[PDB]
């Protein structure tokens, strides 16, 4: 089939090497002109690299002398060595096979993510938010962990409707930030009792915390 | 590098209705342009090439044109499943490179919400650390567009923030935002009283939620 | 006898890029330091000798090759160069000995609503060696399945069009190129 598989990506601290592979199938990498797609998370697309089918190489300006592009024809596979990694380089990278004006770029790869960074899988801390003086609102607020992702659930997902979990904010300390809250009437607080179900696979952290007014 | 503008940045359309996307270059490209479609978490999907020749396996709905520096992207019908960021990108420079536009968010239309604020003091496990997270909530609320303005004591805070916005609900395609105004336990009592301002469309007058550091 | 140059730069046509014309020159004489002070060539640039001195050397022929490109692309005209021109339509020799002329043709080649005369190779599965010449116009393979000469999905033809009108970019507007090897 017409398939442009990835893998490689991973955490790599700023400065470090990471190798990431574009495995291709029903297209020849040897015969196609292969470029490298990477897309800062929130931003738009950036062209890394592109090599030709007669071996030339082309680097945009912003990882020349960094990135390096190659492949292997035995393998079909397209590569991209990635040298003194910065925050900068911080995206989801796509391979792509181009066309041109014969078609453009119409098959991608699934994406393989680059993570730089520099701190280990701390722990999250979960503190919880009273609601004060129609219907009240409360929540839970994960702080302070390492690296992606965290599930939070509201009484082990017993609580569906009203739930809102933030994305997380990558805050200066380099550790993440999640919020998650939900909606309740305000009968229903001393009867029905609330508890958050916060999970970090990474770190092996699960905590549960209970929510109640002062 | 030759610059890609879309426009506009949002475009909220109900299902049935036509979607137009332009997006233009700083020089011109002739029609050596493409667009690309791109759901959450998947890989872009080309749509058009040549300026207006659709790719294989694309809707009849989809339709681009546009030559030189104006192009556009015309989905007559939206269905359901079209929803998601388009991005034009410009190939007159494939020789070696390429330049993506920043990107249209397509989105389901619905009537202005406003939205409900709380406002969520810091925990006491949390002062025992040092640190202070103030935390204020818009639920439910539509546009995206809202204004968050801390004021600690009337003073509006700038570089003390950081907000988040939630995808569009699948009921009622409202958003959420979580802004989190974080300081230190120290700087927490040099002040008295920590409010929250919110702009919307959805309200005929700025909506202030505070509380009083100990009440 | 002197080198009829004439034929060459003020030719009425010239020759795609991927079809590059070759004009052998029988040992003649010819007025170098005349072509390298006319304001008609924006471009200008030998290696290995100097303009000034080439009427006082000899060889045995001098070639002219003539072909037209864009004008972003006429800095790949130049020895050990990378690019669409430099791999599949014309390729110096890392060591080089002549010359590298070129000049604006805008009022020449550009046609309103585009002048699609004018072609190069897209598509190659290896770069060119020095002074090769490629015009085959075979279907590009570029999967697994065969074309049979039909073009389609992973069926290309090698060839593209340039897209050249007056309101062009001078980057995209097309440039006259004629290059001068020596044979000793
Ligand atoms: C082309 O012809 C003009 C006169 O029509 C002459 O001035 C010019 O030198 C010629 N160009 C070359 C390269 O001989």
């Amino acid at each position: 089939q017409v398939q442009l598989q990835q893998s490689g990506g991973g955490l790599v601290q700023p400065g470090g090497s990471l190798r990431l592979s574009c495995a291709a199938s029903g297209i020849t990498v040897s015969v196609n002109y292969m470029s490298w797609v990477r897309q800062a998370p929130g931003k738009g697309l950036e062209w890394v690299s592109l090599i030709f089918a007669g071996g030339s190489t082309f680097y945009a300006d912003s990882v020349k002398g960094r990135f390096t592009i190659s492949r292997d024809n035995s393998k079909n596979t397209l590569f991209l060595h990635m040298n003194s990694l910065r925050l900068e380089d911080t995206a989801v990278y796509y391979c792509a096979r181009d066309l041109g004006p014969v078609g453009a770029t119409d098959y991608w790869g699934q994406g393989t993510l680059v993570t730089v960074s520099s701190a280990s899988t701390k722990g999250p801390s979960v503190f919880p938010l009273a609601p004060s003086s129609g219907t009240a609102a409360l929540g839970c607020l994960v702080k302070d962990y390492f690296p992606e992702p965290v599930t939070v659930s509201w009484n082990s997902g017993a609580l569906t409707s009203g739930v809102h979990t933030f994305p997380a904010v990558l805050q200066s300390s380099g550790l993440y930030s999640l919020s998650s809250v939900v909606t309740v009437p305000s009968s229903s607080l001393g009867t029905q009792t609330y508890i958050c179900n916060v999970n970090h696979k990474p770190s092996n952290t699960k905590v549960d915390k209970r929510v109640e007014p002062k | 590098d030759i610059v890609m503008t879309q426009t506009p940045a949002t475009l909220s359309v109900s299902p049935g209705e036509r979607a137009t996307l332009s997006c233009r270059a700083s020089q011109s490209v002739s029609s050596n342009l493409a667009w690309y479609q791109q759901k959450p978490g998947q890989a872009p999907r080309l749509l058009i090439y040549g300026a207006s020749t659709r790719a294989t396996g694309i809707p009849a709905r989809f339709s681009g044109s546009g030559s030189e520096t104006e192009f556009t992207l015309t989905i007559s019908s939206l269905q359901s499943e079209d929803f998601a960021l388009y991005y034009c990108q410009q190939y007159h420079t494939w020789p070696p490179m390429y330049t993506f536009g920043q990107g249209t968010k397509v989105e389901i239309k619905r009537t202005v919400a406003a939205p409900s604020v709380f406002i969520f003091p810091p925990s006491d496990e949390q002062l025992k650390s040092g640190t202070a997270s103030v935390v204020c909530l818009l639920n439910n609320f539509y546009p995206r567009e809202a204004k968050v303005q801390w004021k600690v004591d009337n003073a509006l805070q700038s570089g003390n923030s950081q907000e988040s916005v939630t995808e569009q609900d699948s009921k009622d395609s409202t958003y959420s935002l979580s802004s989190t105004l974080t300081l230190s336990k120290a700087d927490y009592e040099k002040h008295k009283v920590y409010a929250c301002e919110v702009t919307h469309q959805g309200l005929s007058s700025p909506v202030t939620k505070s509380f009083n550091r100990g009440e | 006898n002197l080198c009829p140059f004439g034929e060459v730069f003020n030719a009425t046509r010239f020759a795609s890029v991927y079809a590059w014309n070759r004009k052998r020159i029988s040992n003649c004489v010819a007025d170098y330091s005349v072509l390298y002070n006319s304001a008609s060539f924006s471009t200008f640039k030998c290696y290995g000798v100097s303009p000034t001195k080439l009427n006082d050397l000899c060889f045995t022929n001098v070639y002219a090759d003539s072909f037209v490109i864009r004008g972003d692309e006429v800095r790949q005209i130049a020895p050990g160069q990378t690019g669409k021109i430099a791999d599949y339509n014309y390729k110096l020799p890392d060591d080089f000995t002549g010359c590298v002329i070129a000049w604006n043709s805008n009022n020449l080649d550009s046609k309103v609503g585009g002048n699609y005369n004018y072609r190069y190779r897209l598509f190659r599965k290896s770069n060119l060696k020095p002074f090769e010449r490629d015009i085959s116009t075979e279907i590009y393979q570029a999967g697994s399945k065969p074309c049979n000469g039909v073009e389609g999905f992973n069926c290309y033809f090698p060839l593209q069009s340039y897209g050249f009108q007056p309101t062009n970019g001078v980057g995209y507007q097309p440039y006259r190129v004629v290059v001068l090897s020596f044979e000793l």
